[PDB]
């Protein structure tokens, strides 16, 4: 009963991987864009936005 | 020091130079304000305030298309006298752009070319973007390139041209202005890359999966070729080419300067990460006829010379192991007088993706400029349509009433008939 | 005492000289700054041969770096060893040669020589007793083939009694990279066969063969090919700078390998190459160097020696060893392979002995060989030239610069005579 | 990226066996 | 004398060196083991 | 100077070599790194001048799946990376695939390494070829390797250790086929081919060692003990030393009867050795008991032609000769009339070496026995019976047909083995 969950997680993860690769040249810039607050950690509202 | 002065003529050259000079802004990291946030010296000149102004000229006879550049995003980048406007267009006629309308503004263009040549401490040549099928792009260009040869004699004059498509065509009297302006492109030109629109229309459909493209989807792929040709002047690499270097390795005779351009890999963003972008599978795409950007088939013709312009993580071992297996295909033919037919240029920098674009971020790319005899198929299908129209003497009063004689029509068919006759004699093996 | 004045021209000569000046900086214990950081006194004893003394105990190379294009002098100055080359020894033009021999020999290559000929005259008279010269260039290019072989004509006329040994990069049918190389390859051979003393023909395809089969590396680069070429270049003058038992200069390698003035083409080989995995599992002994030496897979030219006959053979040895096993090994290969040497000259194998081996290696040996199979190198250039000169191809880059069409006629006629001279002596 | 802490010293590994490039721990 | 996995001119799809296909042992190890000192001469070694 | 060369072909031979090389390294005190911690090794190892030691063996297989185990195992620092020779696809238990089609692509690489080892050797004494009859690789590759080495080297001894197919337990269905096709060519290019089955070692491990469920590692360690015991006379010094050629001449009285058998003594666990003393007479009688032959056959049916006893450790000829006299006075062992002196003995001053984590006990002496019997004719009769029961209806034939092997060679091999069995009968009968 978790097949829809696994499919949606896989689709979102692959889409985020390709979007990060196409937008950000490096990985530190991607992390700093994902985390706007500068605390060093990524929160749930940061992830959803 | 090494730098090119780009010339754009017509309504085509403005919309090609809108998407070409977009990439030069993004390749060197140039802000739309004009400042960095010495490879940029090839195009962007320095100033004591720290801003960079391009070394380009935009010419048209209508102010309709240049006013959008003047009131667009890039209004602060282009110099106020590097965007010259005429009051009235040439209106799809050769004679208007060559004698009446195109003569009133040639004195203004010559002064600006003379300025940008004086700031150039060393100049390699000129690059031209125009349209064969237009009035300004074929009428005004035919007097600029005649006048460029008088002042600057031995300078290189390359050419990126918009040639009529074999089936579709936007203008009725396009075959007149396609035939008549070729004389300027024989004696007063050095290497003439041609690209047409049907040969790019099919590419974006079956590769990029875009069902409905537009001119901005075509201008970026033309804008990707010109950066791959110039990339050896700008950035470091294992083997560097130059405008003196690949003119040496692609034209054997001075009347044959008509190659065919191609580019690979050309795929979308979704398909990229499942395939392997091998060095073999980016040079096997170029030799296929479906990747050709001129609607003609090299299977009918024979290659004379070729050039390969690599970018990115390319090993010279991979180039030679892929060239060696190319030579064993029976489908690709060569003339017997060119046993060594390849030139290899390696540049370190991988291509840069534009935001909102269709091409993906790749590590390797190669642009091949191949000379063939099958480009004579393209002119025969255009020489066919000219005499079919000229037999009934149609649309002639638009031409003789503006300032040329009717005797320039007989010269136009007879001059490039020998250029046709030049290709069967050359294509015969020794 | 006696010094070698290195010359390098073109793009290929600069990159070879980037790696050549790296290992003799390694062997003499030379840091990238310029000072001396060594552990033995033998390395400083004869260091004036290549390195010139200056203030602060700083040693600079006695070499010129010449090209018509500044695209490669910026990179070689920004390499790991770019600080040590003197800025007055970078002569540069502003316009590239563009793969034309005419641009580099009459128009652009005929003007920049007067700056190069000035700066080499300041350095030549600074030597006490100059031995001779050495040069690295490319026949397939414009600057090395054009103006590098123009300095061959000019500096031989000014100094008759010197030594001129060259390191040319002949083209290759399989690693072919330029359309008009048959023209700049043929027309430079005519300048080589008269004004040089020895010739060592380096080839591109013969180096990929070593790295694939002998060295076992899947993806070599130019930084690996240049190391093999730079290994020979240090090992050919190895006895001018170190003591030994039977030491030999560049004179004694030329008076033993050249029986006639038009017989001065060689092809070189290097002895110790093994693999990466089997570095420490193979015993390196006098029989092992000799077996690796004479095989056809070790040769640095694209010619098979089995299809011709060796005329005369040179061998120089570096490392501590027994003198008897040296004499016996190259006497056995001379005696068993009786058909692979000509019968009109005895003692075709020359022996030289040095004492210091290279760093990190214990015994090393370099093979210099005059053979008739080097004719096969110049015949494949000739078949491409006739098939393309018959169609008058590409001539407007040559006729329009100041030449007549007969310069190609005399260049093919003399090269057809050089391959005629090898066949009669077979 | 090595200068820019977010990553522990144990997190950096060689990409392959006997290879110069550095990557992260999986 | 050629092993079945020697490097050559044949075109093959290359994977990482972790995968045991083609040539992997030669690429797993390192080239450099090059450390030694100059061991002087016969003349100084013998004549004391 | 007296040195031997080893070849390991097929999975069984490769794994037995994997077991035995560790044993040799621990006997000589040599790390898998290759250096001694800080000249009896000269038989097997070669001193690299840097300080390392390398073995004189070539490990070759048409499938990489068992030799990559050696390459990625802890003995990657021991062998030579050009000795390890791989294919790309196995023989799939097919003699024609092992000998005609895929066996021709690697044999030049096989012989070049052997030539290099022969050039390195200052003296050569024989070959040690390790394989199995049952598999297609170990049945086909060894045939063309024997004919090529017989072409290359003429009169060198070729000791050949083969895992014999047991009559009851076996893991293949073309095993009679593979055994017959091996023994077609083994008769004309060999001198000393020793046989080892699986079920006899299984019974020994179940009863003597009290091991209920033994794996292959126990069998491989025991076979490694056998090979170390037989080559100890070439490595170490002894009062009575045995050379390869001389015991080959001892063991081969007729050129077509050259299939001997090997036994070991004593094989006990660690508990029983504490309570029991193992005198020389008891050990050499345990050699002759029916429960200690490492080939499952009935020894009462066949007689003994000639046999050699190789003793290791504190063994003295007084009780050796006394024990031989007791064996001769024992009546149930029957000897042939034409051979009065069928006993040859050699003695070495060095004790057996245990392996840590093993199931073998520590003993002050041991012995290896090599015997020439006529009892194996029953096993070969059973093999011919199963073979011609397959061949009656031509089962499993079209694979060998399609690979490249003809039909009449089956009949030629079958009649050759019938002739060999009749030769066994004709030498068994006495005047
Ligand atoms: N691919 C492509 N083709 C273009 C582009 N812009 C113009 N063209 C071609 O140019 C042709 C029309 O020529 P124009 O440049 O508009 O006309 P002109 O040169 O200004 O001459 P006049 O109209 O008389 O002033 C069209 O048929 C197009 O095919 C462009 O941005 N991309
Ligand atoms: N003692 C022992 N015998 C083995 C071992 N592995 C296989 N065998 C024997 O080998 C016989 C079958 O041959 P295999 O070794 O499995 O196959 P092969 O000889 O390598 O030939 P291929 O299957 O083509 O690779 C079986 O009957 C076993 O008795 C082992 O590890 N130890
Ligand atoms: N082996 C080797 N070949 C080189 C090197 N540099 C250049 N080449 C070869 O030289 C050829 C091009 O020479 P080119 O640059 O035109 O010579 P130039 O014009 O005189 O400077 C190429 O085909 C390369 O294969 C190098 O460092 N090593
Ligand atoms: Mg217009
Ligand atoms: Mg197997």
């Amino acid at each position: 009963g978790k097949d829809r969950q696994r499919a949606l997680i896989a689709a979102v993860r692959h889409h985020l991987k390709k979007v990060n690769y196409q937008k950000f040249d490096t990985l530190l810039a991607a992390f700093r864009h994902y985390d706007k607050k500068g605390d060093g950690m990524i929160d749930k509202d940061e992830l959803q936005e | 020091m090494r730098e090119c002065i780009s010339i754009h003529v017509g309504q085509a050259g403005v919309q090609i130079g809108n998407a070409c000079w977009e990439l030069y802004c993004l390749e060197h990291g140039i802000q739309p304000d004009g400042q960095m946030p010495d490879s940029f010296n090839t195009f962007f000149s320095e100033t004591g305030a720290g801003k960079h102004v391009p070394r380009a000229v935009f010419v048209d006879l209508e102010p309709t298309v240049i006013d959008e550049v003047r009131t667009g995003t890039y209004r602060q980048l282009f110099h106020p006298e590097q965007l010259i406007t005429g009051k009235e267009d040439a209106a799809n006629n050769y004679a208007r752009g060559h004698y009446t309308i195109g003569k009133e503004i040639i004195d203004l263009v010559l002064d600006r070319i003379r300025k940008l040549a004086d700031q150039c401490t060393g100049l390699q040549g000129f690059l031209v973007f125009h349209s064969f099928g237009g009035g300004t792009g074929s009428g005004f260009t035919s007097l600029l390139m005649e006048r460029l040869s008088v002042d600057y004699g031995k300078k290189s004059k390359l050419e990126f041209s918009i040639y009529p498509a074999p089936q579709v065509s936007t203008a009725v009297v396009e075959p007149y202005n396609s035939i008549l302006t070729t004389h300027t492109t024989l004696e007063h030109s050095d290497c003439a890359f041609m690209v047409d629109n049907e040969a790019i229309y099919d590419i974006c459909r079956r590769n990029l999966d875009i069902e409905r493209p537009t001119y901005t989807n075509l201008n970026r792929l033309i804008g990707q070729i010109v950066s791959s040709i110039t990339a050896s002047l700008r950035f470091d690499g294992a083997l560097n080419v130059d405008l003196t270097e690949f003119q040496t390795n692609l034209v054997p005779y001075p009347r044959i300067h008509f190659p065919l351009a191609t580019y690979a890999p050309v795929i979308s963003a979704e398909k990229a990460y499942h395939e392997q972008l091998s060095v073999a599978e980016i040079t096997n795409a170029c030799f296929e006829p479906a990747n050709q950007m001129v609607k003609c088939d090299p299977r009918h013709g024979k290659y004379m010379a070729c050039c390969l312009l690599y970018r990115g993580d390319v090993v010279p071992k991979d180039v030679n192991a892929a060239i060696a297996t190319i030579k064993t295909k029976r489908t690709i033919q060569f003339v017997d007088w060119c046993p060594t037919g390849f030139k290899v240029g390696i540049n370190y920098q991988p291509p840069t993706v534009v935001p909102g674009g269709d091409l993906a971020k790749v590590q390797r790319a190669v642009c091949m400029l191949s000379n063939t005899t099958a480009i004579a198929e393209a002119w025969a299908r255009l020489d066919h349509k000219f005499d079919l129209m000229y037999a009934k003497r149609a649309f002639v009063h638009w031409y003789v009433g503006e300032g040329m004689e009717e005797g320039e029509f007989s010269e136009a068919r007879e001059d490039m008939a020998a250029l046709e006759k030049d290709y069967e004699e050359v294509g015969v093996d020794s | 005492m006696r010094e070698i004045v290195h010359l390098q021209a073109g793009q290929c000569g600069n990159q070879i000289g980037a790696k050549f000046w790296e290992v003799i900086s390694d062997e003499h214990g030379i840091d990238p700054t310029g000072t001396y950081h060594g552990d033995s006194d033998l390395q400083l004893e004869r260091i004036n041969v290549y390195y010139n003394e200056a203030t602060g105990g700083k040693y600079v190379p006695r070499a010129v770096l010449v090209d018509l294009e500044p695209g490669t002098m910026d990179s070689v100055r920004s390499g790991p060893f770019g600080q040590i080359f003197r800025p007055d020894n970078f002569v540069f033009g502003q316009s590239g040669a563009g793969n034309n021999w005419a641009k580099g020999h009459y128009t652009e290559g005929a003007e920049l020589v007067d700056s190069v000929l000035d700066v080499v005259r300041k350095e030549a008279e600074s030597c006490d007793c100059l031995q001779g010269f050495q040069l690295t260039h490319s026949l397939g290019g414009g600057t090395g083939s054009g103006m590098g072989t123009l300095l061959i004509s000019k500096i031989r006329e000014e100094y008759p009694d010197r030594i001129m040994n060259t390191f040319s990069v002949v083209p290759s049918p399989k690693v072919s990279d330029t359309v008009v190389e048959p023209y700049n390859a043929t027309l430079s051979v005519h300048q080589l066969v008269e004004n040089t003393d020895e010739t060592y023909c380096i080839d591109n395809e013969a180096l990929y063969d070593i790295c694939f089969r002998t060295l076992k590396l899947t993806t070599p680069t130019y930084g690996d090919l240049n190391h093999l070429v730079s290994a020979t270049m240090s090992g050919v003058t190895t006895c001018l700078r170190f003591p030994g038992q039977l030491n030999a200069d560049l004179r004694k390698l030329a008076v033993n390998m050249v029986p006639f003035p038009r017989l001065h083409f060689f092809m070189p080989g290097f002895a110790p190459l093994t693999s990466r995995g089997s570095q420490q599992y193979r015993a390196l002994t006098v029989p092992e160097l000799t077996q690796q030496m004479f095989d056809a897979k070790n040769m640095m030219a694209a010619c098979d020696p089995r299809h011709g006959r060796y005329l005369t053979v040179a061998a120089v040895f570096r490392g501590r060893m027994s003198m008897k096993e040296v004499d016996e090994q190259m006497l056995n290969v001379q005696n068993k392979n009786s058909s692979y040497f000509v019968e009109w000259i005895p003692n075709n194998v020359k022996t030289a002995v040095c004492d210091i081996p290279p760093r990190g290696l214990k015994m090393s040996a370099t093979f210099i060989g005059n053979s008739t199979a080097i004719q096969e190198l110049f015949k494949r250039i000739s078949e491409q030239f006739t098939a393309m000169f018959r169609r008058k191809a590409f001539l407007h880059w040559y006729t329009g610069e100041g030449m007549d069409e007969m310069e190609f006629t005399e260049a093919e006629s003399n090269m057809n005579d050089l391959v005629s001279e090898y066949q009669q002596y077979q | 990226e090595e200068r820019v802490l977010l990553i522990k010293p144990e997190d950096i590994v060689l990409k392959e066996a006997g290879s110069t490039e550095k990557t992260l721990r999986t | 004398p050629q092993p079945l996995s020697t490097p050559s001119w044949q075109i093959e799809t290359k994977y990482s060196t972790k995968v045991l296909t083609g040539n992997w042992m030669e690429e797993r190890r390192k080239f450099t083991r090059d450390t030694d000192k100059t061991p002087q001469s016969i003349y100084r070694k013998e004549y004391i």
